[PDB]
RNA sequence: UAGUGGCGAGCGAACGGGGAUUAGCCCUUAAGCUAUUUUAGCGGAACGCUCUGGAAAGUGCGGCCAUAGUGGGUGAUAGCCCCGUACGCGAAAGGAUCUUUGAAGUGAAAUCAAGUAGGACGGAGCACGAGAAACUUUGUCUGAACAUGGGGGGACCAUCCUCCAAGGCUAAAUACUACUGACUGACCGAUAGUGAACCAGUACCGUGAGGGAAAGGCGAAAAGAACCCCGGAGAGGGGAGUGAAAUAGACCUGAAACCGUAUGCGUACAAGCAGUGGGAGCCUACUUGUUAGGUGACUGCGUACCUUUUGUAUAAUGGGUCAGCGACUUAUAUUCAGUGGCAAGCUUAACCGUAUAGGGUAGGCGUAGCGAAAGCGAGUCUUAAUAGGGCGU
């Protein structure tokens, strides 16, 4: 029935007005308080702004460099091994899985759980601890 | 399980009929069914749209009159609304999986409801409204909502003038139409594809 | 969906303006005055329910001092003499008997003397 | 994306996943007074104070 | 996001993916070619008695139509009373669109490139504010190799890759509405909606450019009041007649402030936010007095409301009263809580679509961090470190 059915208990709210009364708690100012900046039409400080001290973000050093080669960079899980189809895990073979992505070349593979079917690595490198998962449980490293 | 008119018990999978009745998620879903894209073209006109007014009246101090500075203010007469509506779009985006769910839901309390008529076959031969009326007589039937996937324009052709008999394919079917018209009927194909859709 | 405002208004107009009828001038028919006269006659007589348990006991006790003078005491030693014995008798009720039955209250006030206080 | 960060603190604040990392100050351009005990207590880098984090992260639109 | 930026406020790409659409050719100048719809129409199905009423579409009681049942309007609520609503026919004659077609242009249809490339000061455009500044531009001054050459790959140079500059032509996806026509509305309903429902860009205000209002409603139908009496031979009334109704009479309803006329009770020796607590008497009704209503002699306490402020009865602000309108909204991004879906996985944006379904997983967030970086990974950075310590599991 149409006429029957209503959500649950607390899933809607009713976005109180402020401006009306005095018996609803927002009346006559609408929780601003009195005269200054933020009581105004448009009573918007800037972000990061202090007041007139020097801010954070114009007393610290500038430290960073961006390389250009981790726009090219991904690494796979040796869990996520066993979510491709057909056990040779080439490099176009994790992107139809779209367990990566695309044009990303360079791939690793790290040790973050037991692999689960034999599937042979080729064109990947991965680290010290997951060839000696992957070596003993039935796969093959080759290029 | 499900008791066809003719005989023997199609007997359907529990994983979609005979469901617990979530009726949170089924109020959502009529709810965005229901607002999706009205007509909506609301149209009200600013402080910047009216015509004319740009100059102040009456100099600033000195005249005994309250401060204005133009004829065409929200305080004054044929002005402008002071937050006018200009026309936008109504519309939620449950999910593909939400949208099941709340179908699979209202798919159970029809049938412990008895609302659910399921028939061998459904098939109007001539595309006159005073058959289709007779053969509803056989079941029972009116104000009825025919749940088929073999919309055949003998059947479409019919009940475009019928007063509460309404026809819809099976991809066709929204969750209101299954809420109102009191009693549905489907056939023993319709009950087939929605273990396609819904499983 | 325009509302127009026009008839809620004047059902709480009217509802101010019959509590307020009885009054001098125009506090009883322009309603810009006779708001605030609904709101002070309203404080007046939340004041006034406890000042009418002050106006009646300030009178039940200057009736008894009449009444009990005239029979030879003061009010003010009649209570102690009602409190030396035991008689739990209110204002009240002694100012009904000082005025209507005053052969009771003289059957009243000789034991409070021979309570000797 | 109609939500621009500023630069200027993209530049001085990266992050990972334990805070905001940030280069300490004060060591540049004289530094022929200064006692390595402080010189070496001030070559790491840090991460940052509590106080300041709900500032930087609106200079930075995380909100 | 990389960059750029008094490295401030800020401004902001490309490469690569996903879609819509699906043609390429060459010389204005060596030696050129540049068969349907539309403005007019026509047919168009199905109802009878009975009540109340001024008047039936309504109460009753039955039947019929249907590829046309939520239209309009008829003395009140109509699928069947009236006009219309689903399909076909078209059209003397014009118009346009695809074609044959006619000329010519629409143009299918040959090369190539000298004051040209580059250079030097001065400026622009490139996301790019002389910056290690590539590249395109052109105001001044200059200047090549002949496709065994050439110019590009972000100062520059060698090696590799990839294209033929100094001559032209091109449909489609695309942007817009002064003008039409259908349709539709969780749009307005005469202080709203166009400035304008009314003879509105009018009246009026200006030397001019320019500004710019107020103004809807009798009844189903004028049946819009023959005739009589007072009046200036009038204005206005009193009858009489029409009508369902003239307190519907030239106009539906008809409120508030404001002004009156009657009836009751109180006020001419009494001092003030004009009320409140007690309270005599009188009046009119009801069983006749608490059955109720209206006045209020007398008397106790009592210096309005809002805003600003350490405080206002304040001689501080504002308000002549009434009736209408008159102030926290929307869109796109993102964070936290509440309640829901699937769950080591969750979800698609454009766009397709018999179009609120379905497809579409490109992309995003997550499942692993530390480091400025290369890099290494349940660890990693600093370091002579394997010691300590930071961050992380």
């Amino acid at each position: 029935q149409l006429n029957d059915l209503r959500s649950a208990p607390g899933a809607r709210r009713e976005k109180h007005r402020p401006g009306r009364g005095i018996g609803s708690g927002l009346g006559k100012t609408g929780g601003r308080g009195h005269k200054g900046l933020t009581s105004r039409s448009g009573g918007k400080v800037a972000p990061g702004f202090e007041g007139g001290q020097q801010p954070l973000h114009r007393r610290l050093p500038k430290f960073g460099f961006v390389s250009l080669k981790a726009m090219d960079r991904a690494e796979v899980r040796t869990s996520e091994l066993a979510k491709v189809e057909g056990d040779v895990v080439s490099l176009q073979t994790l992107k139809d899985a779209n367990l990566i992505n695309q044009h990303v070349q360079r791939v690793k593979v790290m040790l973050s759980g037991e692999v689960g079917r034999a599937v042979t690595l080729k064109g990947i490198a991965a680290t010290k601890g997951a060839r000696a998962a992957i070596e003993a449980a039935g796969g093959k490293f080759e290029d | 399980q499900l008791n066809v008119n003719g005989a023997q018990a199609i007997e359907v999978s529990e994983r979609t009929f005979g469901g617990e009745f979530n009726e949170t998620l089924v109020h959502q879903a009529v709810v965005a069914y229901m607002a999706g894209g009205r007509q909506g073209s609301k149209a009200q006109k600013t402080r910047s749209e009216v015509s004319g007014g740009g100059k102040k009246p009456w100099r600033q101090k000195g005249t005994g009159r309250a401060r204005a500075g133009t004829i065409r203010s929200p305080i004054w007469r044929g002005g402008g609304t002071t937050f006018a509506a200009k026309p936008r779009s109504h519309e939620q985006k449950l999910n593909k999986k939400m949208y099941r769910a709340a179908l699979r839901s209202i798919l159970a309390e029809l049938v412990r409801l008895d609302r659910l008529v399921v028939v061998a076959d459904f098939a109007v031969d001539a595309p006159k409204t005073k058959g289709l009326v007779a053969k509803l007589d056989t079941l029972g039937l009116k104000d009825v909502l025919i749940v088929t996937d073999g919309v055949d324009e003998n059947l479409y052709l019919a009940a475009r003038n019928l007063a509460h008999v309404d026809v819809r394919d099976v991809q066709g079917s929204d969750p209101v139409s299954l809420i109102a018209y009191d009693k549905v009927l489907v056939t023993v194909s319709a009950v087939k594809k929605f273990e396609e859709l819904l499983g | 969906a325009r509302v127009k405002r026009g008839v809620i208004a004047r059902r709480r107009h009217k509802k101010i303006l019959k509590l307020a009828k009885g009054y001098y001038g125009a506090r009883s028919r322009v309603f810009r005055v006779a708001k605030q006269a609904v709101i002070k006659a309203g404080q007046y007589a939340y004041r006034d329910r406890r000042q009418r348990k002050r106006q009646f006991r300030a009178l039940w006790i200057a009736r008894i001092n009449a009444g009990a003078r005239q029979n030879g005491l003061s009010y003010s030693r009649l209570i102690a003499g009602l409190k030396k014995a035991a008689i739990e008798i209110d204002r009240k009720v002694l100012a009904d008997l000082a005025v209507n039955e005053k052969a009771a209250f003289t059957a009243i006030v000789e034991k409070a003397k021979a309570s000797l206080a | 994306p109609k939500m621009k960060t500023k630069s200027g603190a993209a530049k001085r604040f990266k992050k990972t996943a334990g805070g905001l990392k940030h280069k300490h100050a004060f060591k540049s351009h004289i530094l022929t007074k200064m006692t390595t005990k402080r010189k070496r207590q001030l070559r790491g880098t840090s991460m940052l104070n509590k106080s300041d984090v709900a500032r930087v992260e609106r200079s930075l639109r995380l909100r």
